[PDB]
């Protein structure tokens, strides 16, 4: 996979967008690069809720490290295509534009994707209620004294 | 498995057999009573046969 | 089959999209060739969630080999045409066009018979619960005291 | 039938869309019609998935013969108009071409004739449960049939 | 009738489209009569499914005979106009053009008369299940000592 880092990333949705790539004359400058950069981070940061979002692996970079743009993103094979989706639809705005039809479609599908484990694995359910009795069917938990579901 | 063996030894190779008939001979048959069965059952009155006869 | 590499892949859906095939008089540009792979090897890592999702037997090239291009994709030939129209679907909006709607009924098309059969295969039963009795009829389980099924 | 290759189902598609036929002043060059035959490949291999599909008696040719062209496609002569009607269908987006209503309503019919016997030769019952008694009518005769149905 | 070979079917599909009759000062280009040739045979390949569908008398040409054209297509008098107008609605695609609403209706009215007679036959009712009694009051098969039908 080529693409491994934020600024791939951001070359990836302003290909998307048709606004810059390897084939084109003109191309945007560092400055709306790093721009880019940043609302990338700021939508990673929107999704993962601190723990509580959507969970694919990014890596946050830190401002003692100059440059945001350059360090691997981390995220794995799989996510990559639905962040740089997602990305050009976000940054659309700024150059006036408005993304296409198939990339808002494929950015629902992507994110849909991205959080479809992490839906199967909090899809849990709770324990018996502190009033449930264990039942005598349980020998082995009624030879104890366990006569109650703890709870909680 | 190992409790099934049988043999002590696998077929290695160039192993060689040896044919224990050499000449015509008739046989005698010895056996065990329970290790020839004749699994029997009359023909169904509604099969192929039957199915049209008293 | 004739088409056997990401190259024919990529060829196969310009060819589609117009862009560049004999049809017309154009040819296709190497830029355009290495965009197209890196979004289709994009697509089939998000299509095939680590084998949660599509299985399709495509070859994920390694960061070993410099050129992604030329290398086999490794697809059987009932899913190459699914492929590499999803793959013009997808590559349409880099040129800033629009793909046709029989070619987009025929992703659709492709993408559900490429599911279909790993959709019989996971259609699968789950076990008996670990509170049901065997049933006396099972004169075995009877006998050895196996009067309830394991469960999980 | 004068239908008798790939390359002849290929020139019907053409003539059906209108791009080439036998009057033409016009045609196209042999890339373009190697590139139909190897849609018409794709498609064949989508629709026979592999044993489980559409079965229509078209042979798929081997590399070792170099021209898939001039391969007799092996066809009945009641799926040669479905098969070149669903072929100009496949390849019109390649001409800046999109197939016309008459066509893809006779490609639709053509489809659906070419699956119904399949259909009716595969809808069948499936034998009793294992659990099933045979019944005391059939125990008189038959005087050692079975109590049960064996299932599977 | 006057229409009596393929040709004269052929001839009469085109002048309904307005192609080639006389109404218009316009001849029948040789190769407009192959084709539409090629078209008629391949319908009626997939109208008579092998004995299985709509039963015509149309006489299907052989690879000894060369000129396919010339030949007495074998229809009865009550089919040639469900012939010629589904023919004309086929072969319209060839020239850009579009059969018109009275055309395509007159093909819809003769292909449900072509099929009338042929469903009015195979409107069969099944025989007797096996499992059936014969009563008492069936003196024939009393009398044959047939208490059950044979069903099949």
């Amino acid at each position: 996979m080529q693409i491994k880092t934020k600024g791939d990333l951001v070359r990836a949705a302003l290909r998307k967008l048709g606004v810059a790539s390897d084939a084109t004359l003109t191309d945007v400058e560092p400055q709306s690069m790093q721009d880019a950069v940043d609302d990338l981070e700021a939508m990673m940061a929107e999704w993962y809720q601190d723990g509580k979002g959507i969970i694919t692996g990014y890596v946050f970079s830190d401002d003692e490290n100059p440059p945001a743009e350059g360090d691997d993103h981390g995220l794995r094979s799989s996510a990559v295509s639905a962040v740089f989706h997602n990305l050009a639809c976000r940054i659309a705005p700024d150059y006036a534009l408005e993304a296409t039809a198939k990339i808002i479609a494929t950015a629902k599908y992507g994110k849909e994707l991205l959080y479809k484990q992490t839906a199967i694995s909090r899809a849990k359910r709770a324990p018996y209620p502190s009033r449930m009795p264990t039942g005598s069917g349980n020998s082995f938990a009624n030879l104890n004294e366990w006569h109650y579901f703890p709870g909680e | 498995q190992r409790a099934y063996a049988n043999v002590n030894t696998s077929l290695a190779d160039a192993m060689a057999v040896n044919i224990l008939n050499v000449k015509d001979a008739r046989t005698n048959v010895f056996w065990a009573d329970d290790a020839i069965r004749i699994v029997s059952q009359p023909i169904p009155a509604n099969h192929e046969l039957f199915a049209g006869m008293k």
